[PDB]
């Protein structure tokens, strides 16, 4: 007997991940060929990401794009579970510059299309792919670029930033290395920028055998801009590889840039005074404005837990309506010497309730604000 | 049905609500001069009114509003008008309305167009407030210059009925007897008072002729707020209107024998709430509004 | 349909030759195929207990890490049940995934990300548009308090929070 799961008999080991491989399989009757992902689930139970899983094949399954790898079944068993997904013959895109070297700027732009075309799709639909790589890009025998590995994905959500550190340091933002918080699709187009250059140069703009040197490089954005490269490419990769968030380029001003609106097909891209301040400022020590809201948060009778020491969730009982509104409290750092408290509402599941979500949050952050100023 | 009251049954308000949108709201203890400040400030024409005790949206503040407290404290220009400085929009709200016995009058993102413009007819209003029934939030405030617009680029498209090519003489739309109107000289209380007693949107601007030769609307009664010039109503309406008068390109005024599409093509372009009916002498023979056009596209 | 349902025998460790012998197959001796060090065959079992040995180099044994059964003849046999919740996928994700609000009295501040620093009603818009009219905001800012210092007495709050595909921004007077 072979090894066989859904008509499917299992092959070769194409790659590995954190948890189970990938192998090939071949239909017995057709001979089709697909990539199965085998999942252990007494493995992702040891490390508690079964949210992650579960939440990752629930987006990842209703995605349908010609240059995001697809997902056809996924098979439980007792021991495993089986990722069945669409099989791309032409390996990895890293492999691919290994041998062949840097790409004519012609063919750079068709795959950085492609690919771009992909991570649009993604964040779109509120998914942050954030391992992007040549490694993590595949390609079919016709050399179309195909994004793989969702593992290190995740799912962004209104109001949430994403604290986690995830990829290799030569693709990972300056934001990223230095742990700091991000919103994530502008994680993703560092990246991609990354990657552009790489098609073109064949090289990576931020490497080095150091890592303190290699840390200090991306944080810094200097990277080598070779002889051979159009000054109007190097625009965009001067745009994408910022190191200010606020100040990199988004999909919308890549799909403006001349570079990249040239030769660009029809189907990649689906037709398309008083001064305001963020929550409340104190330059008073950390643990004694958190020491302050927690006073004045019982003065209320509000109920609160500790989530973290700069983070609480507060919940209040509205005398009148009789339900409940929950806001969040976190504290940032805007300077030095500067602290903020930042103020955050959160969405009830509740039946229809009486009065308005949006006002009885106000009003909720108005008692707490009226005592802190 | 009409080929528009199908259009009008078929889509809901949220086609309506626009991708990103300000929404101002007052709470009733607020002072009621403030209020008004902030209207000219946001640059937004109503708000809605929250009670912070009963925790619900009780009404609308407007420029209706501004002008039914300044007719009614208003003394001299040499004293100020304390109500207006010492009131709260609840204080206000008790007096103004301590017979009146009003509600809020509210409509779901859901409810289609055809139970917005019928509940704007049925209670006489302007603002209608768009309320989700789910989180109990004001979503959008409801016009009827945003729905005649809307369904203008859809007209378009569709067969024309008979409808839209008959004059207004033999349509009959509009009001053609008993307008409200004001000289030239007439003082801007005086204009306060045709506003609160014929409760009309605008006041066309006539010479001893009768002429129209310019037009006095409650949006301008704003002006005042945003000048704080509105301690002093013993000016003129048309010293009033000076203040618009860099850019005036002159009144907005249609004929009897005009075709009905004509006029729609003509408000909708104008961004103005009604048209001044004269004969051709410049006469004023009446007005059409958009609640007008609004109420003979409703109906069959 | 119900009544064939895959089922993974895994044997970890080395061999010349591996077999799997079983309930299900009669007690035959069937194949394994190895990749480096595991040993698997893929079955499809009815629902039910099924007992189940290895055959391991000439060696008849069992798998210590798997439950067992003891019977009253001395056999050490593995066993296994198939159940439902093991072959639908969110319902074995479900099973595999296995809060005191009260107030008490009680490492730096994450640095204020620049995401927050857009305020939308900071931003000025076209004087040919309608001013109730914004720009579409960042998913990001959506929920998060803004405010205006205080002045006359009077405190204004707002905020940003998302109706479908709309967004509506919401500001607040109230008095202190
Ligand atoms: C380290 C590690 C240990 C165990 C693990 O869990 C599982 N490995 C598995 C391998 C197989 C499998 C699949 C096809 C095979 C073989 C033989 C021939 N062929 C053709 C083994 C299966 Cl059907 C289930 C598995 N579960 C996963 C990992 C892991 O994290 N990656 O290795
Ligand atoms: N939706 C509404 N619910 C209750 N009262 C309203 C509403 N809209 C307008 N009003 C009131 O009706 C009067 C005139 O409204 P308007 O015609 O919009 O100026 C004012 O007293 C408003 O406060
Ligand atoms: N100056 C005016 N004199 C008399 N009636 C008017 C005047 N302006 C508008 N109307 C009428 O008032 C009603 C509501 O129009 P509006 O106040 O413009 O929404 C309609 O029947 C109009 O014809
Ligand atoms: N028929 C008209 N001709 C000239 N100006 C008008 C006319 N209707 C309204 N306006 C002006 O348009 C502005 C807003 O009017 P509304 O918002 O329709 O009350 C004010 O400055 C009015 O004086």
């Amino acid at each position: 007997g072979s090894v066989k799961i859904g008509h499917y008999i299992l092959g070769d080991t194409l790659g590995v991940g954190t948890f189970g491989k990938v192998k090939v399989g071949k239909h017995e009757l057709t001979g089709h060929k697909v990539a199965v992902k085998i999942l252990n689930r007494q493995k992702i139970r040891s490390l508690d990401v079964v949210g992650k899983i579960r939440r990752e094949i629930q987006n990842l399954k209703l995605f349908r794009h010609p240059h995001i790898i697809k997902l056809y079944q996924v098979i439980s068993t007792p021991s495993d579970i089986f990722m069945v997904m669409e099989y791309v013959s032409g390996g990895e895109l890293f492999d691919y510059i290994c041998k062949n070297g840097r790409l004519d700027e012609k063919e750079s732009r068709r795959l950085f299309q492609q690919i771009l075309s992909g991570v649009d799709y993604c964040h779109r639909h509120m998914v942050v792919h954030r391992d992007l790589k040549p490694e993590n890009v595949l390609l079919d025998a016709h050399m179309n670029a195909k994004i793989a590995d969702f593992g290190l994905s995740n799912m962004m959500s209104d109001g949430e930033f994403l604290r986690t550190s995830c990829g290799s340091p030569n693709y990972a933002a300056p934001e990223v290395i230095s742990g700091r918080l991000y919103a994530g699709p502008e994680v993703d187009i560092w990246s991609s920028g990354v990657i552009l250059y790489a098609l073109l140069c064949g090289t990576l703009p931020f490497d080095d055998d150091h890592v303190p040197t290699l840390f200090k490089k991306i944080c810094d954005g200097i990277f080598y801009t070779p002889q051979y490269l159009n000054p109007s490419v190097i625009s965009l990769l001067k745009h994408m590889l910022q190191v200010d968030p606020m100040k990199r380029a988004t999909i919308k001003d890549i799909r403006e840039h001349e570079w990249f609106k040239q030769d660009l097909p029809k189907y990649l891209f689906p037709e398309d005074k008083a001064k305001w301040h963020l929550g409340i400022r104190s330059q008073s020590r950390p643990n004694d404005i958190m020491a302050e809201v927690c006073r004045a948060i019982k003065q209320l009778d509000y109920e609160w837990k500790v989530v973290n020491p700069y983070y609480l969730r507060v919940r209040r009982k509205n005398p009148v309506t009789s339900t409940y509104s929950k806001m969040s409290l976190q504290l940032y750092q805007v300077d030095s010497r500067t602290y903020l408290l930042d103020f955050r509402s959160i969405d009830d599941e509740l039946t229809p309730r009486p009065g308005s979500h949006t006002i009885e949050f106000f009003e909720m952050c108005a008692n707490l604000i009226k005592i802190l100023a | 049905n009409s080929v528009y009251t199908s259009f009008m049954k078929s889509h809901r308000c949220y086609d309506l609500i626009p991708t990103s949108s300000k929404l101002v709201v007052f709470d009733t203890s607020l002072q009621v001069k403030k209020a008004f400040f902030a209207l000219v400030t946001n640059g937004v024409r109503a708000a809605p009114l929250w009670d912070s005790k009963k925790q619900s949206f009780v009404g609308m503040l407007t420029i209706t509003d501004f002008i039914n407290i300044l007719h009614r404290y208003y003394k001299s220009a040499l004293v100020q008008i304390y109500e207006l400085e010492e009131h709260k929009i609840e204080t206000w709200r008790e007096v103004y309305l301590q017979d009146s016995f009003k509600p809020l009058v509210c409509i779901s993102p859901n409810a289609s167009l055809f139970d917005a413009v019928s509940s704007l007819i049925r209670n006489k209003i302007h603002r209608l407030p768009v309320i989700d029934p789910e989180s109990g939030n004001t979503l959008y405030i409801l016009t009827h210059k945003r729905i005649l617009k809307f369904l203008k680029l859809f007209i378009t498209e569709f067969p024309k009925p008979e409808f839209m090519s008959k004059s207004l003489e033999e349509l009959q739309i509009g009001t053609y007897a008993n307008i409200a109107m004001v000289r030239t000289t007439t003082p801007v209380y005086v204009a306060l008072g045709i506003f609160v007693q014929h409760r009309v949107s605008a006041l066309p601007v006539v010479d001893e002729k009768g002429r129209v030769v310019d037009i006095y609307s409650k949006f301008d009664v704003i002006n005042l707020a945003a000048e704080k010039t509105y301690n002093n109503l013993d000016v003129s309406v048309t010293k009033a209107l000076q203040h618009r008068s860099h850019y005036f390109e002159g009144v907005l005024k249609c004929y009897l024998h005009e075709t009905l599409e004509t006029i729609i093509n003509r408000l909708v372009e104008a961004e103005v709430h009604r048209l001044v009916v004269v004969d051709e002498n410049d006469v004023v023979k009446g007005i059409v509004s958009l609640s007008d056009i609004l109420q003979a596209l409703v109906l069959t | 349909p119900a009544q064939a349902r895959p089922t993974v025998f895994r044997w970890t460790g080395g061999g010349k030759e591996v077999y799997l012998s079983g309930s299900f197959n009669n007690w035959s001796k069937l194949p394994l195929t190895r990749d480096h060090n595991n040993f698997v065959a893929i079955l499809d079992l009815p629902e039910g207990e099924h007992q189940y040995k290895f055959f391991v180099d000439g060696q008849w044994t069992h798998d210590p890490s798997e439950p067992i059964v003891t019977s009253q003849l001395g056999t050490v046999n593995n066993i296994i049940q198939v159940k439902k919740t093991d072959f639908e996928v969110f319902d074995a994700l479900m099973v595999d995934s296995q809060h005191q609000e009260p107030y008490v009295c009680k490492r730096a501040p994450p640095i204020l990300p620049p995401h927050l620093l857009q305020v939308i009603l900071n931003k000025d818009t076209g004087i040919s548009c309608d001013p109730a009219l914004l720009p579409e905001p960042n998913h990001v800012m959506l929920n998060h308090l803004y405010a205006l210092s205080i002045k006359d007495g009077v405190m204004v709050l707002s905020a940003t929070h998302r109706y479908k595909k709309k967004y509506v921004t919401t500001l607040l007077y109230k008095p202190i």
